[PDB]
C-alpha cells in the first residue's frame, strides 16, 4: 500500500561536489524505520543509513540522512570516486519493507569526442548465412550519442542494437557498440555500409564506411 | 521509605523489585563509602552488596555519602548525596558531589555523575524474537528527577530509539537516536548511540536491556550543553 | 569476520526447482532474523522472505505463494531458500541478509535464471581493422548466439587489459544473447604483436581462443 519514489533517477556530478537525493513516501511514515543503501557496480547492496539519520558503522561522515513526514534526503558532501553508485531508500517498518526504485549517481566530466571504427562481417561469419556489421564509439562523454546506419545511403532502422559500457574507472568515459544484422543475401545486394555518428564532442557528424568485399 | 532499613536489614530474597545491587564502580578497592539516612548508617567496600530490596520502585532514593580512606583515621575525599533509582530488574546509582578537599580543609564543588548500573542483564541470545516494545521511565540529573524517558525497541530489526522530555533545562530534552542492539563482552544485550538535539549531534547514550523478557532498559546519556557535558541517568520499563 | 557466504542457484526451465544456501560466520546466527532479497536484471530490490530465530515463523512476499519456502539450520549456521514452480519472473539475483527489514549484512548474491531456452555456446568471430585513427587501431571479437549468461572474455590469456572494452550483453529477438569485445592498440604493433580473444562460456563448457589478424 506504500510506494517510495526516489528522484532524480540519474545524476552527474564532479568529485568534491555535493549530491542531494530525494526519498518521498506516498504516506507519512515513522523516520526511525527509514534506511538508505548503497549499491556499487556489480556488488551487493550495503546498509548506509538507518533511522533516517543514523550512519551504519562504516559509513563516513560525508553522508547525512535527514527529513521527516514524507521526505528524506541523502546529502553526500565532497563526493569521492567510491561514492558514485546506486542509492536506494527503504521503509522497513513492516513487510514488504518496500525499497525505492533507486537513484544512479554518475561522474560528471568534460566533453570528449568519440573515436569511431566500423567493422565488416568476417568471412567466417558469412559462411554461416548471417552478416553482422559493427560500429565502435570509443572513450567519449557525455553518454548521449546518435548512431545511424546507412546502406547505399539508405538509412536503416529496426535492424540494429546498441550496447553501452559503464563509466570507465580511469577516465570516466563511455564506449558504445552498434550492431547491424542482415541476412547474407541482403548483405550481398549492397555495396556501401556506413556508420554515421553525431555527438556533442564533434563539430559535425563523423562517418566511417567500407565497401563490401574489399 | 525504607532508607534506614536498606542500611540495616540484611538481604531478604522476598522483597520487591531488584533486591540487591553490587557496588563496583561506586566504591573502588581502596575506599570505603559511608551512607546515612534516617539516623542509620552503613559503610560499604568495593563489591559489597547494597540492599536495594528495601526500597520503593520507580523513585529516586537519597542518602548522604562520604567517600573515605584510612591513610591514621579517615580522610574524606568527597561528600554529598547518593541517589539510587530502583526498578524490578535493574537499578542505578549516582553521586551528587557537594564537597571536595584541597591541598590547603574542604572546598565546595558541585559535580554529578553516574556510578553503577546493574540488574539481570538480558542475554543477547534470549531477546524476544520479534515484536516491538515501548518503555517508559525516568531521566534524572543534577537537581532534577522529573525527566520523562520514552524508548522503543524493535527486536527483529535490532533497533532502539527514543526521547528525553520535561527536564528543567532545555538542553537535555533530547532525542535518543536510532541505534542497533549488540552483544556485550558477557553476551548481554546493549544499545549505544548518539544523542540528538533538534537534528544535531550532541554526545552519546548507552542502554543495557534488563529482565528475562526484556522488561527494562537502564543506562546513561552524556549531553553537550552551552556549559559543557552533563550526565543523565536513564531507566524505563514496559507496559 | 562477520560474513554471509552464498551458494546454489543456476539456470532452470519454467516450473523447475532450485535451492539457495547462505552460510553465516562471525556472529551469533541463532539470535537473528534472516531474510532473502532479490534484484531482477536491471531493476531494483524486492524483499522475498524472512524467518525468525527459532526457524518456524516465516514471512513471504505476495508474489511467492508457497512456491518458495525459507528454512534455517541453527547448528550448521545456515539458511536456505527452497524454490519450486519457478517462473521466468523469478529470474534475478537473490541476496541473503541479516535482520528483519534493516538489512545490515548481505551475502554476495547468487544468480537464478528461469527460461525455456536451452544452453548454447557462442560463435566467436573476429572484428578486424579494415583501413588504418592515425596511431591507434581498434580490434575486437564478436560473441554471438549464446544462452546462459554469462560469457567471460579476456585477451591474450589475460595479459591484455589495457584498452579493453567488453560490452554488456544484449538479448536478440532470437532469445539468444550477443556481445562484442574490443581493444584499442598502437597501430605500430599490428605487424608485430599477435592479439587473441579468449571466450569462456562455462554453462555450456565452451572455450574459444580466436585469432584477430589485420588483413591486406
Amino acid at each position: 500500500e506504500i510506494v517510495m519514489t526516489q528522484s532524480p533517477g540519474t545524476l552527474s556530478l564532479s568529485p568534491g561536489e555535493t549530491a542531494t537525493l530525494s526519498c518521498r513516501a506516498s504516506q507519512m511514515i515513522s523516520s526511525p524505520f527509514l534506511a538508505w543503501y548503497q549499491q556499487r557496480r556489480g556488488q551487493a547492496p550495503r546498509l548506509l543509513i538507518y533511522g533516517a539519520s543514523t550512519r551504519a558503522t562504516d559509513t563516513p561522515d560525508r553522508f547525512r540522512g535527514s527529513g521527516s513526514g514524507t521526505d528524506f534526503i541523502l546529502t553526500i558532501s565532497r563526493l569521492e570516486p567510491e561514492d558514485f553508485a546506486v542509492y536506494y531508500c527503504q521503509y522497513y517498518d513492516d513487510s514488504p519493507f518496500t525499497f525505492g526504485q533507486g537513484t544512479k549517481l554518475e561522474i560528471k566530466r568534460t566533453v570528449a569526442a568519440p573515436s569511431v571504427f566500423i567493422f565488416p562481417p568476417s568471412d567466417e561469419q558469412l559462411k554461416s548465412g548471417t552478416a553482422s556489421v559493427v560500429c565502435l564509439l570509443n572513450n567519449f562523454y557525455p553518454r548521449e550519442a546518435k548512431v545511424q546506419w546507412k546502406v547505399d545511403n539508405a538509412l536503416q532502422s529496426g535492424n540494429s542494437q546498441e550496447s553501452v559500457t559503464e563509466q570507465d574507472s580511469k577516465d570516466s568515459t563511455y564506449s558504445l557498440s552498434s550492431t547491424l544484422t542482415l541476412s547474407k543475401a541482403d548483405y550481398e545486394k549492397h555495396k556501401v555500409y556506413a556508420c554515421e555518428v553525431t555527438h556533442q564532442g564533434l563539430s559535425s557528424p563523423v562517418t566511417k564506411s567500407f565497401n563490401r568485399g574489399e | 521509605a525504607g532508607l534506614a532499613d536498606a542500611l540495616t536489614a540484611p538481604l531478604d530474597h522476598k522483597d520487591k523489585g531488584l533486591q540487591s545491587l553490587t557496588l563496583d564502580q561506586s566504591v573502588r578497592k581502596n575506599e570505603k563509602l559511608k551512607l546515612a539516612a534516617q539516623g542509620a548508617e552503613k559503610t560499604y567496600g568495593n563489591g559489597d552488596s547494597l540492599n536495594t530490596g528495601k526500597l520503593k520502585n520507580d523513585k529516586v532514593s537519597r542518602f548522604d555519602f562520604i567517600r573515605q580512606i584510612e591513610v591514621g583515621q579517615l580522610i574524606t575525599l568527597e561528600s554529598g548525596e547518593f541517589q539510587v533509582y530502583k526498578q524490578s530488574h535493574s537499578a542505578l546509582t549516582a553521586f551528587q558531589t557537594e564537597q571536595i578537599q584541597d591541598s590547603e580543609k574542604m572546598v565546595a564543588k558541585r559535580q554529578f555523575r553516574i556510578g553503577d548500573i546493574a540488574g539481570e542483564h538480558t542475554s543477547f541470545d534470549k531477546l524476544p524474537e520479534g515484536g516491538r516494545a515501548t518503555y517508559r521511565g525516568t531521566a534524572f540529573g543534577s537537581d532534577d528527577a522529573g525527566g520523562k524517558l520514552t524508548y522503543t525497541i524493535d527486536f527483529a530489526a535490532k533497533q532502539g530509539n527514543g526521547k528525553i522530555e520535561h527536564l528543567k533545562s532545555p538542553e537535555l530534552n533530547v532525542d535518543l537516536a536510532a541505534a542497533d542492539i549488540k552483544p556485550d563482552g558477557k553476551r548481554h544485550a546493549v544499545i549505544s548511540g548518539s544523542v540528538l538535539y533538534n537534528q544535531a549531534e550532541k554526545g552519546s547514550y548507552s542502554l543495557g536491556i534488563f529482565g528475562g523478557k526484556a522488561q527494562e532498559v537502564a543506562g546513561s546519556a552524556e549531553v553537550k550543553t552551552v556549559n559543557g557535558i552533563r550526565h543523565i541517568g536513564l531507566a524505563a520499563k514496559q507496559e | 569476520q562477520v560474513q554471509l557466504v552464498q551458494s546454489g542457484g543456476g539456470l532452470v526451465k519454467p516450473g523447475g526447482s532450485l535451492r539457495l544456501s547462505c552460510a553465516a560466520s562471525g556472529f551469533p546466527f541463532s539470535s537473528y532474523y534472516m531474510s532473502w532479497i532479490r534484484q531482477a536484471p536491471g531493476k531494483g530490490l524486492e524483499w522475498v522472505s524472512d524467518i525468525n530465530n527459532s526457524g518456524n515463523v516465516k514471512e513471504y512476499a505476495d508474489f511467492v505463494k508457497g512456491r518458495l519456502t525459507i528454512s534455517r539450520d541453527n547448528v550448521k549456521n545456515s539458511m536456505y531458500l527452497h524454490m519450486n514452480s519457478l517462473r521466468v519472473e523469478d529470474t534475478a539475483v537473490y541476496y541473503c541478509a541479516r535482520n528483519r527489514g534493516r538489512f545490515d549484512v548481505w551475502g554476495q548474491g547468487t544468480l537464478v535464471t528461469v527460461s525455456a531456452a536451452s544452453t548454447k555456446g557462442p560463435s566467436v568471430f573476429p572484428l578486424a581493422p579494415s583501413s588504418k585513427s592515425g596511431g591507434t587501431a581498434a580490434l575486437g571479437c564478436l560473441v554471438k548466439d549464446y544462452f546462459p549468461e554469462p560469457v567471460t572474455v579476456s585477451w591474450n590469456s589475460g595479459a591484455l587489459t589495457s584498452g579493453v572494452h567488453t560490452f554488456p550483453a544484449v538479448l536478440q529477438s532470437s532469445g539468444l544473447y550477443s556481445l562484442s569485445s574490443v581493444v584499442t592498440v598502437p597501430s605500430s604493433s599490428l605487424g608485430t604483436q599477435t592479439y587473441i580473444c579468449n571466450v569462456n562460456h562455462k554453462p555450456s563448457n565452451t572455450k574459444v581462443d580466436k585469432r584477430v589478424e589485420p588483413k591486406s
